[PDB]
């Protein structure tokens, strides 16, 4: 609950609320009664929806790849990254650490691509989407042994029922994921430098688990990321300019706000 | 705007059902289709809106009254779909007496106003 | 796995139905409710309060305010009548458009009693007397005051008060009455008739106008909703 | 020993005696107070002026003929030029006030009719023509009363108001306006009405220059009557008191 | 925490209800809160009036 | 429960309780015992049915728009009002200001356009429903960036099961929604007049998230408001007209009611 | 549960159980040991399955229609009544004064009905069913405005799903609901005659909310009665005859019972 | 507020149940009302009929 | 999410049942009941009363 | 082990809630922790400086 | 089985709404929180921090 206005009235003392220095570094805390005359009012108004958590727990699209039943495209395959996009990826970088669980969601949505084959009937399409750690043996081709999943975890979903959806532990070697990193790889100062140093999170692939049908159909997976349990450190600015590559921190310099006509316009 | 909305009980008047174009702001007339009498509370106009739509109309006439049957000597009649424009009255006699006549008479249009076309039945 | 069943009935969408579902923003912070005055805890608080009833709804007189005003006089006669008309209060043209008449149209049933309050707007030096009569179904509209007098009638004598109430009670065979027209639920007749004679004095009007409020009293009731038979639309209003 | 027929009311330096009228009316049951310590919003300190603006503005005259429609006046906007009550609410941006109406008209016992005065809040009024909204300068028009129709007013390509007195210029019955704080002038019976209002709104405080929280209609029902010799020249005076009147947001004149 | 009301029965019986959702802009729409007060619209001069005496006096 | 009759006898006394004065715009409070001999009747009959929370909550359509899977109109777009339909701006124009919670719901029906292409085999279409609060970047085109719904709110639903259903809070800057407004929105009167200044409750979109065929499937929304938790004040007299546009209050005259033969006719 | 036999001896006595006197129109309480010696039988046998509620607490069909998804006929009415069906109706019958609260199903089933259109692919089939009061708008055409069911309650229901199904109060103006009417609706005894007077229970309709596919398909919807909580008064015998009118007790007249060779044949 | 029963068991065990709905017109229909008084019908004659007793007297 | 699993017999229509249902008219004012005379609470009760039997229901 | 907390509801009513899974990295995430400290950004200076007195002295 | 009715709202999928999922990585054990300075509990503590204000924001 925010703070209620304390009534006040006229002044004529040495006290100097509003004189202060801002070389200082500090901000002053100054209230309206310090410079007018105010009433009593009480404030109900509450911050609850500016908490960090409630600002971060909110699902959105990080990435959407697609997958055939025929022909060379028979499965897809995604290393993750939060950085793919720009909206969720501009709304984590306003703090430098952060630690959270995961909440991840997939839509999955096939379409029958067009072709010359005729007496089509198609029956349900059932896909398979797995999760291979670093070091794992990844999926050379769609009838691979490794879609045994002994280890692996793995999730089987027909066609025509509620979005599958799992939950995801910290899963980090350090005490909070990074968003920046001020450094390379290597101690000889080369190699990759950013925060591509302490991405290691692993890979996805999906695949139909079926071909369905005799002709061609294409599946499109959307990603979707929810940080639940959310603990931030360290503030920063954000993005004044627009992302250009996951990787790197990159920019096209730009000007630092929009113009106006004149100091003394008050119209954009 | 399109051709106007269709009622029924009301037509377009001479004019608007020859007009084939209607602008924005354009407005047409009904009148009272034959055996329908005119309510004074509404107005039969409408207007053509800026999406190309005319405003919402309601019936704009109803249904006139046949006159009362009456009462028929040695019988009775039963009345069931009321005396309004289009009913259809029956007649019958009690035990002992032949009806002689027209069995029903409908409520139409003559001339006018509305008349039950078929006379009483004696009995 | 907790083992359950599906039951008829499932996965339906109901227009009238009660569950919780899901908000959209969570912890919304609503803004708080000032006093605002008049609020409205229930429709019969409105159905009770005077509307004015249009009688004289006859032919142009409804494109004006006449409908409002009951034409009464000054004629060499006693006994003859003022005006007439059915106990529907949702689906005669005199009843169908007050505030009570609207609150009716969205409810299948009604029950209770009905206030009618006249209101006499001539001058301070005339002077009346006036029979108010309700009666019951079962014999046709009676045509003589006589008749009328048979039935729960008041006589109204035009005094210093303005204003006289007509109760008409409630003689239902039933507990409840269709608001739509219904030979079987019938409600009977409201009629008026000049008890004397409006009599005035020279250089003064002899032509003066009454007025009728309708009213619920408090034991009236309504039931099962249903959706209004006057508003219409062809296509949405954009 | 008294009447209950006589009734005074003194505010600021005006007084108003009736000698015959009905009881007063006080809008939805509230007299009009000030504004809660526990319901405000604006954080700057409020002036009151309590005498100068809380007096009785007695408005121009208009004449009750016998063909006369009716008449309305947005509250807020008739007293905008007003005394010292116009001049504070040009200068400050928020302002919150209550009412007293006190209508009066009389006649001898050989005439005859009957007003309805209602105050109506939140009164938004139609157009003659369906494309448009009605400019200010037809909806308004402070100093003055303006007029109802008695015939509806042609559409085309306009500006104009809905006129109409039966669908009150808001598409509803006339004879159900009996729903706001109204009362009846009968001049066989009455002289006066007398209509106290609280603040209605869905905000602690509002602009009065561009909202109108009332406005008053006094309309006819039963029109004017009398026989040849008596006096044919019948007007209609209104005067309001603005009750328990704040204002907040100090700033240049002018409402531009 | 469970809450055990009264259901709707004719004259001349409880049911049970637990909230699932933490907003309370999310539980079912309250049906039972029968309350009449017509003083604010109905009856509204400033001073009382009996009703057997005199309206004017 | 309504008030019970109370059994009365004859009367000759000075009491007048049927006499009174309307002028005085207060409502007689008179019972049918005051003007006749009653007996003692127990009323069980209650007032339930006639709580305005109970008139006002029951679901009603809207609005409804329809979208493709091919073309030019691939999405769908409405400004959220509750004056475009008749029913539900009639019941809740009874009142100035009212109070509500919302519970929406959406009835999506597709249904295969006619067309010359062969071999259709469809799959099961999946829609995305998104609301964007004022101030949002809108969508301008079907495959943009703003579907990735960071924190804007969004529903998706596969075709064959219960419909959509979420719950809405009050949502409104001003203590209560006004269902009428008498005044401009600049400070010199002039601009929008009425209730279309304080309608900025948003935006609605919705798509097809797949194209599902090689042949055209024309998608329709359906919009159902439930008000739940009402506060109404100020009560207003019923629309005696038909109303013509959503945005102004704009009329064409009607009569006060219908007419019959005679001031003394018993039948309409 | 059902008495249990008293054990008796032989008697010698002027008692006399069985001669009665029949024309007092009382029923002998008579047992078997009256008349002969008999043992004691302890009868765990119950009257259970005999109960009136448990007798009429059985879904029945009353009523079943068809509407289409094109050409004139697209929608369909039905003015509720039970004696369409004869089952119900008999049943209902033994009493002349019933009091019950509904339980109503309905089963919607839909039929490709044979056309020459070709590449036909239909998607999920969405229907509505509408009840309307007496009183209401009836619906002129299919895609008319009352179909936004503001106040009258509604139903959507999607092909493939649990059968729809709600519960319905007494609904009665009367006391109790009334199987016979001896009397008219007119005070002029001329008019209805019969239990048609008392019929005004409103109207239902049901319709497709899209069309699906380019091909006709026709749905017929068929309505199931479950009276619960009933309460009967007045029994009445059984109809010998057989229904010919739903609106009259109209009958061909019928023998009293079946004919057999002789008075002293044990073979029907 | 559970209400626990009997079930319907042969001669010669308890069941559970909850009210979801506010209505009373949406429970389960009553299975389980065992009750006669064949007096009303039969046996209806103003003075008491004795069974060994002679009828007529 | 509470894990269920849906048993054989789900999402059925049997004719004899007895399950609750949402109702369609919510908070309905039901008339009261009058006294009525004869009321049945069994079927036993009418098949106790006498009735005439056709023993010569012999030819015409 | 149920646990009853208070829903978000206006100024000027609980839920109930149960966990299924033994993780704890699979509950409903915390939306009720109302709680702020300025004072490591804002005013982040060794020595306090009180409002009314002059910054540098 | 345990007789329920599905609601309409099911099998739909909300970006705003909340309830608990099965773990994909049943009992991982996470790494422990050392104490990092300048923890966040609400985004108005970075709204109330000095921001310097581009006034002059004309042309280039
Ligand atoms: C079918 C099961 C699949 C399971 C896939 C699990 C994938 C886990 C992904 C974890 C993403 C962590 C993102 C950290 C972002 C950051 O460094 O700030
Ligand atoms: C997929 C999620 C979509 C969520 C959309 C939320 C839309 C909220 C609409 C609020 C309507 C408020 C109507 C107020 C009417 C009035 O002013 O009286
Ligand atoms: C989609 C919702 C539809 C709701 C339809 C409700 C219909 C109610 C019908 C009541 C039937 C009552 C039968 C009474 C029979 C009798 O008179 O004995």
């Amino acid at each position: 609950r925010v703070a209620d206005t304390v009534g006040t009235g006229p002044t004529n003392s040495e006290a100097i609320p509003a004189l202060t220095a801002a070389e200082t570094g500090h901000t002053s805390q100054v209230v309206p009664g310090d410079t007018m005359q105010t009433r009593h009012v009480k404030n109900y108004h509450s911050r609850s929806e500016s908490t960090i958590e409630n600002f971060l727990c909110r699902s959105a699209c990080v990435y959407f790849t697609e997958y055939e039943n025929s022909g060379a495209k028979r499965y897809a395959e995604w290393v993750l990254t939060p950085r793919q996009a720009a909206q969720l990826r501009r709304k984590l970088e306003f703090f430098t650490y952060v630690r959270f669980d995961l909440e991840l969601t997939f839509v999955i949505t096939s379409t029958q691509q067009p072709s010359t084959t005729q007496n089509q009937d198609a029956q349900i399409l059932t896909h398979q989407i797995m999760y291979v750690p670093p070091g794992g043996p990844v999926p050379d081709k769609v009838d691979s042994y490794v879609w045994q999943t002994s280890t692996n975890p793995s999730v089987f979903w027909t066609e025509g029922n509620a979005p599958p959806r799992m939950s995801i532990p910290f899963l980090s070697i350090g005490n909070a994921y990074s968003n920046f990193y001020d450094g390379w790889s290597e101690f000889s100062r080369n190699g990759v430098y950013g925060i591509n140093t302490l991405n290691n999170m692993g890979t996805l692939y999906a695949r139909h688990v079926n071909a369905g049908s005799t002709g061609p159909i294409k599946s499109t997976i959307r990603i979707y990321f929810k940080p639940k349990h959310v603990k931030a450190w360290i503030p920063r600015p954000p993005r004044l300019c627009q992302y250009e590559k996951a990787k790197n921190v990159n920019f096209q310099p730009s000007g630092v706000t929009t113009t106006r006509q004149s100091i003394t316009t008050m119209t954009n | 705007c399109e051709v106007p909305t269709r009622l029924n009980s009301a037509s377009l008047k001479q004019p608007y059902i020859t007009q084939n174009y209607f602008p924005v702001g354009t407005v047409v007339e009904y009148e009272c289709r034959p055996g329908y009498r005119r309510e004074p509370s509404l107005s039969p106009k409408l207007t053509c809106l800026q999406n190309l739509k005319w405003s919402t109309a309601v019936e704009f006439c109803k249904k006139k009254s046949c006159p009362n049957p009456g009462e028929i000597r040695n019988g009775q009649i039963d009345v069931p779909g009321g005396i309004l424009f289009g009913a259809t009255i029956s007649f019958s006699c009690n035990t002992g007496y032949k009806l002689f006549g027209s069995t029903s008479s409908f409520c139409l249009i003559s001339g006018s106003s509305v008349q039950w076309s078929d006379p009483l039945p004696e009995c | 796995g907790l083992p359950t069943m599906n039951t008829p009935g499932s996965c339906q969408f109901l227009t009238s139905d009660d569950f919780q579902s899901p908000s959209a923003m969570p912890q919304y912070d609503v803004t708080p409710e000032m006093r605002i005055p008049g609020e409205v805890k229930n429709l019969m608080e409105i159905a009770e309060v005077d509307s004015v009833v249009p009688v004289q709804n006859v032919g142009e007189k409804v494109n004006s305010m006449e409908a409002y005003q009951i034409p009464v006089r000054s004629n060499e006669g006693s006994g003859t009548q003022v005006f007439g008309f059915p106990l529907q209060p949702g689906y005669s043209s005199v009843f169908s458009r007050t505030l009570l008449g609207e609150i009716l149209n969205y409810y299948t049933h009604w029950s209770g009693s009905i206030k009618l309050t006249f209101m006499f707007c001539g001058s301070a030096m005339a002077t009346g007397k006036f029979l108010l009569a309700y009666s019951p179904p079962g014999a046709g509209a009676p045509t003589k005051r006589v008749d009328a007098m048979l039935g729960t009638h008041v006589v109204w004598d035009v005094g210093l008060q303005s204003s006289c109430v007509l109760c008409i009670p409630w003689i239902s065979q039933t507990h409840y009455r269709y608001v739509t027209s219904d030979e079987y639920t019938a409600g009977g007749f409201i009629t008026c008739w000049y008890q004397t004679n409006i009599v005035v004095p020279a250089d003064a009007q002899s032509s003066c106008y009454i007025m009728c409020f309708v009213s619920a009293c408090n034991d009236f009731s309504v039931r099962l909703l249903k959706d209004t038979p006057f508003i219409s639309q062809q296509n949405f209003f954009q | 020993g008294y009447s209950d027929r006589a009734r005074s009311i003194t505010l600021g330096n005006s007084t108003i005696t009736t000698q015959e009228c009905a009881n007063v009316v006080v809008g939805y049951g509230v007299w009009p107070d000030y504004l809660k310590d526990s319901e405000a919003t604006a954080e700057d300190q409020p002036t009151q002026p309590d005498v100068a603006t809380c007096r009785f503005y007695t408005l121009d005259s208009v004449q009750w003929q016998k063909t006369s429609p009716g008449w309305w006046w947005k509250l807020p906007d008739a007293l905008s030029n007003l005394g010292l009550f116009g001049q504070n609410m040009q200068y400050h941006y928020l302002g919150r006030t209550g009412y007293t109406v006190h209508v009066q008209c009389n006649a001898s016992k050989f005439h005859q009719g009957c007003l309805l005065v209602v105050c109506v809040p939140e009164a938004e009024m139609g157009c003659a023509t369906l494309d448009n909204t009605p400019s200010s300068a037809e909806l308004l028009g402070g100093d003055s009363a303006k007029e109802f129709a008695d015939k509806p007013v042609a559409s085309g390509s306009n500006k104009l108001v809905q006129r109409v007195v039966y669908n009150a210029g808001m598409g509803v019955g006339v004879g159900n306006l009996t729903i706001f704080p109204h009362q009846w002038i009968n001049l066989r019976t009455n002289n006066s009405a007398t209509i106290v209002m609280p603040y209605t709104n869905s905000v602690p405080m509002d602009n009065m220059f561009r909202h109108n929280n009332v406005t008053l209609m006094v309309i006819p029902f039963v029109p004017l009557d009398y026989c040849p010799g008596s006096t044919t020249y019948v007007p209609i005076t209104v005067t309001i008191a603005p009750m328990c009147a704040e204002y907040n947001g100090l700033r240049l004149a002018g409402h531009q | 925490g469970a809450q055990v009301s009264t259901q709707k029965t004719g004259a001349h019986i409880h049911y049970t209800n637990i909230n699932y959702y933490k907003d309370a802009a999310s539980n079912s729409a309250n049906r039972q809160d029968f309350t009449q007060d017509p003083g604010k619209f109905t009856e509204p001069v400033k001073d009382i009036m009996i009703k057997s005496l005199p309206a004017l006096n």
